[PDB]
């Protein structure tokens, strides 16, 4: 009679590395590394993400009419641009503080797309079809949809002087812009005014343009600029508009409510009717373990990345079948 | 192995083991047969089972973390981002490597040391009822019975 | 006769966490984690820190006439601003690099505040009571205790021009604004020059200011504007004001020291007459572990903050009273 | 335990002993009593000392640290400074709860060797003239003084 | 007859600690931290640094006078600034974005210096002689070899308008400058016109500049000041300068190739035929060691730099001759 | 030590032995010597030289990591890159002088453990032909030569 003493073993493959040893066969083991995902943009808690497709941020808040299909849009979970948004600002020039622009409607849950100033009771003594094919559409001369050119009227371009008290409850984002003639001449035809000027004013914002005319080389076919700016209204306060030239004054603006956890992310990925609480430019994850090596940028709550091939923890002990 | 059981004096595993970590084989004449000690796998699972909490637990949940764009004169706030998103990125990866490389080798220690405990508890108990022969094997020499050989698994059999 | 061997037991009833169990009753143990502070703010190895109160570092170097009480600090171990920190800027109006200001202000000891330009005898040809009664004191309008408002004098504001060498031995903090009329009229009475200009310039500072006039919401009752400005000047160096109009002319300068180890927090904690070598926003800390879950905001020598709860170390054994 | 004698084969300890961590007790005619074992409670002591000391010490003193302020127009920034300094503290936090819990396994081990050695040495050394009992004591078969104990406690002891 | 069980030893006086003892003697044992080093400035694989010796950055690619000897260096494995490098801008004033030029040619691995407008036919219609004494040359007044000063001719300053269309197929460093007189007398006989502009566009860059007039402090016995700016010209791109007054025009500009692993160090170590893989400001390093406590600083593929002073890992067991 | 091997019942070490760092020592009426034990050697120089090379695997290279400017409007940017570059720097420093401190005091006990195992390896063989002296030692009953002795170095030597 006798009695042994011993340990279990099986068939199992497994394997794990210590620090004496390297692929060591184990019995038992518990992956920590999420490798895995649906190469599929997914919603975010029910929420579908704002996919501005073709576009950019700047296309998007400016109204660039190739980006249409975006305007009805009011909330979303997470922002998604493609390798091939290109379609930005149409006319050239510079967005000043674009980045800082983008880093806010990273937080913003939802706005509202209003108009600040109607275009057929705002500009009385203005004209307001301003046109240009830098921005065209259905292969006509057309401009943003949320800014209006201002030109003379009649061979005169009287100072304008408006004003919108935000009585929205929230923060509006207001956005124009300044044109920049390539000649004096322009300049003349366009505003009247050799030495025009913009102003814009609220209780905290405070900036003057001078229209800097220079002939400058041709992007997209324009040897003209035009600068765009933004600013953030306080609830209650008052923004006032006042130029006697060049400005391309707003028509919509947007009153904004912040959220957290939203975003920016590029991803080449097509959006389905999927459901996540993490989701990554490559696609969705849906694990509890630690760890993922799938991609570094997030939206929601997901493992943290690292850059392991293998994360696997031994539970049982070394195999040895003994066959 | 550390304490010098598994792969150490008692050579392989049984496959014929299939209710725990540790057990003992039936070698009487009612019969072969293989029998999981309960209180020890289960004290190994305890712990195994709470180290693997342990670690995960430890590891919070990463929120919403994206890029940032910077324009052309923001080269080094550009490189700042850089430098802070690829050294967090080094330690994380380096401490979860590092730590599950040591505590495999501790895991391993654990069942080498449970499987050590449980043959000297044995050991301690048979005495001079029995003799050691194939290493993790005792052969009695009294012999006993089937229910007797259970008297051993639980922890019982008080004789000299 | 019978030899034992054994192990220490009592009746301690310590916890501590280990990987493969938790809260294991140990015979002795040491706490790694300090919890327990002062409330209260204290001297930093003897010296008092500055307490701006209901002022802001803003309100405090313009001398605004409700921070009246800290005319006369000139040395502290740290700053405090508490969450009742409104009076900053009194006069509506930008703060040019405002927080690069106050990260200036972080690595200063002390300071001396003298007269760089004396009240009377700097400005012979033009007024120097302008008040206002946006930076009111006693119900009566009054004006910054370090900054003078330059007026025109008998219809007429001469072209000014004012020199000051530091010969102080250390950087001078210089600080002045620039007038903005919300209109023409104002501009015209107050500086008889409708097209005036500031002009400030050191061996490495050159900046020009140019009113910019316009109307804008009232604020602190105020459509006009205010900005301001600072400089650092070398010892040795020399600084030159030149203006016909809205120059807001800096009266009192600061001779700077600078130091190791302050910083400015944000407490309602009060302050008493304690010593300490750590403080924090809720209150000082008197330790030796290396570790704190206080707060992460720290003045001097204190242990590495951490959200963690617990952290205990075992040196005695399990505990096993086998009662 | 993972050397089997804390709470192994020594289920319990002696609230009666008051001069170490580890000991004996004695059964003579002349009385009995505990007595603890200097030399290796000494050594627990120095290791132990150190292991706290050196933790304690790699986490050297925490200078002044504070928050800065960003303009509205900063938010870019802000957001680094807030990714800096809350990655900071979680691996910072991440590390001591890990190094806490690791330790004290250690810790617990190390005290389980020691009592599991000392016992040892104890056996190895009275071999045949007493025979093991209850776990952890041993009956004399030649009976020996208080002077005699003595010499089991301190390593000496001469006879088989 | 007698056989023992027994472990190896030696003379060895290896020393290493442990969490339980520290200083434990051991018979072998291995060294992480490398701590030393060439004491010189070395080749990284092959290829010179850039020694700007008694110049920085600045005056390098102004051409300060004092540089000339770098005017011919074409590539470059890294920068090395030293702590006497004080020749940079001769002529007192600022240089915009420094810094991220400075980050900028840190990517840098060769460039060519070539001639954007020739002094000969580039100005038909201005004088390009200007010198100063604060950029002198030999004991006589000269001026940047890559930048022109150029003033009235005849009484006269035309307004001048030139273009380049970037051909090189590379980014092309552009850099100039704007000059400000200490007063309208000296603006005036130097540029005639008393109201003076440069305008300076690109398809991606667009800004003006207006001299502004006032006396100064001197500096390098110059009340005037002088700014200095530049630019990246996309491929193909063109930049446009048109002035009529108050330019330093651009005379030779860079066209880069980008290149990894460069970058800009200080270092007062001297220059030696040696080469590395990686080097320090205090000498180069040749190990295979994860650790080195050298320096922070380091170029190449280095050990990672850590504070400690010892790291060893013991490999062989604890020393007992027992002798 | 943990395993009570090294510096416990095995006093001190051979300077004898040269070709390893376990093994044996022989005494028999053909001559005196030692010799290493391979096997045990070897394997432990496997576990020590893999701990190594994770050990600086792990640190994978540091690349170009050079200063950056600031002009005197950027001290808050300067200093968010001081914070980072030091945080940076006391982590990896405490890793290092971590893991090292904790992986000696491992690799010390893996000795210890690998000496123990070795000795219950030839006690185990040695059964009852000799006895345990001078602990690391054994007299054998009935002397045996230089062959015999190699049978118990290759783990043979199969007699009751
Ligand atoms: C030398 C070594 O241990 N590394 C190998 C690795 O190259 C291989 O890819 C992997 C899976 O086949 O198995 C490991 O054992
Ligand atoms: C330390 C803290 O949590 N802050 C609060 C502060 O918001 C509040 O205004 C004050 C009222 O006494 O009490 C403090 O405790
Ligand atoms: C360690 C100690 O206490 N010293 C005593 C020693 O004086 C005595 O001669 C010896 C034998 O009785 O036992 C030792 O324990």
């Amino acid at each position: 009679d006798t009695i042994c003493i011993g340990y279990h073993a099986n068939n199992s493959t497994d394997t794990v590395d210590t620090v004496l040893e390297k692929n060591v066969t184990v019995t038992h083991s518990v992956n920590l590394l999420e490798d895995s995902h649906n190469g599929k943009l997914c919603r975010l808690k029910g929420i579908a993400p704002l996919q501005l497709g073709k576009c950019n941020i700047a296309g998007w808040l400016l109204g660039n009419p190739e980006c249409d299909p975006l305007l009805p849009v009011r909330s979303w979970s997470y922002i998604v641009e493609t390798p091939n948004s290109e379609n930005g600002i149409c006319y050239p020039g510079d967005f000043i503080d674009y980045e800082e622009l983008r880093e806010q409607l990273s937080s913003v849950s939802s706005f509202e797309r209003f108009e600040i100033f109607p275009k057929e009771s705002s500009w009385p003594n203005h004209n307001t079809n301003g046109v240009t094919a830098a921005c065209s559409h259905e292969g006509k001369s057309s401009f943003y949809r949320n800014l209006l050119w201002l030109t003379e009227k009649e061979g005169s371009y009287p100072k304008l002087k408006n004003s919108y008290v935000n009585k929205k409850g929230k923060e509006v984002l207001v956005l124009w812009g300044i044109h920049h003639p390539p000649n004096s001449k322009e300049q003349q035809n366009l505003y009247q005014n050799e030495n025009a000027y913009v102003s814009v004013v609220t209780s905290n914002y405070n900036r003057r343009f001078t229209p800097e005319i220079a002939e400058r080389p041709k992007v997209r076919d324009q040897a003209g600029r035009m600068n765009y700016y933004w600013t953030l209204l306080k609830p209650g306060d008052t923004i006032i508009f006042e130029a006697n030239g060049n400005l391309i004054a707003p028509m919509y603006a947007f009153a904004l409510r912040r959220g957290f956890g939203s975003g920016i992310i590029t991803s080449n990925a097509s959006m389905h009717e999927c459901n996540t609480k993490c989701q990554t430019p490559l696609g969705a994850i849906n694990s509890s373990l630690p760890y993922q090596n799938i991609h570094p940028v997030t939206i929601g709550e997901c493992p943290k990345y690292v850059r392991s091939a293998k994360l696997r923890m031994v539970t049982g002990l070394r195999n040895i079948p003994a066959r | 192995g550390l304490f010098g059981a598994i792969a150490g004096f008692i050579e392989g595993g049984w496959t014929g083991m299939i209710d725990g970590w540790y057990g003992y084989h039936h070698q009487n004449e009612q019969g072969s047969g293989y029998a999981a000690d309960q209180k020890s796998t289960q004290n190994a699972i305890n712990g195994i089972t709470n180290k693997v909490n342990s670690v995960i637990e430890k590891m919070n949940i990463q929120f919403t973390a994206v890029g940032k764009e910077f324009n052309k004169l923001e080269k080094r706030m550009e490189n700042l981002n850089n430098k802070v998103d690829d050294g967090f990125l080094d330690i994380w990866t380096y401490n979860a490597e590092l730590l599950v490389l040591l505590e495999n080798e501790r895991t391993l220690d654990f069942h080498d040391s449970n499987v050590k405990n449980l043959y000297e508890k044995v050991k301690s108990q048979l005495k001079n009822n029995a003799k050691e022969i194939g290493n993790g094997c005792f052969e009695f020499y009294h012999k006993c019975d089937n229910e007797c050989m259970e008297s051993v698994r639980n922890g019982t059999y008080d004789y000299p």
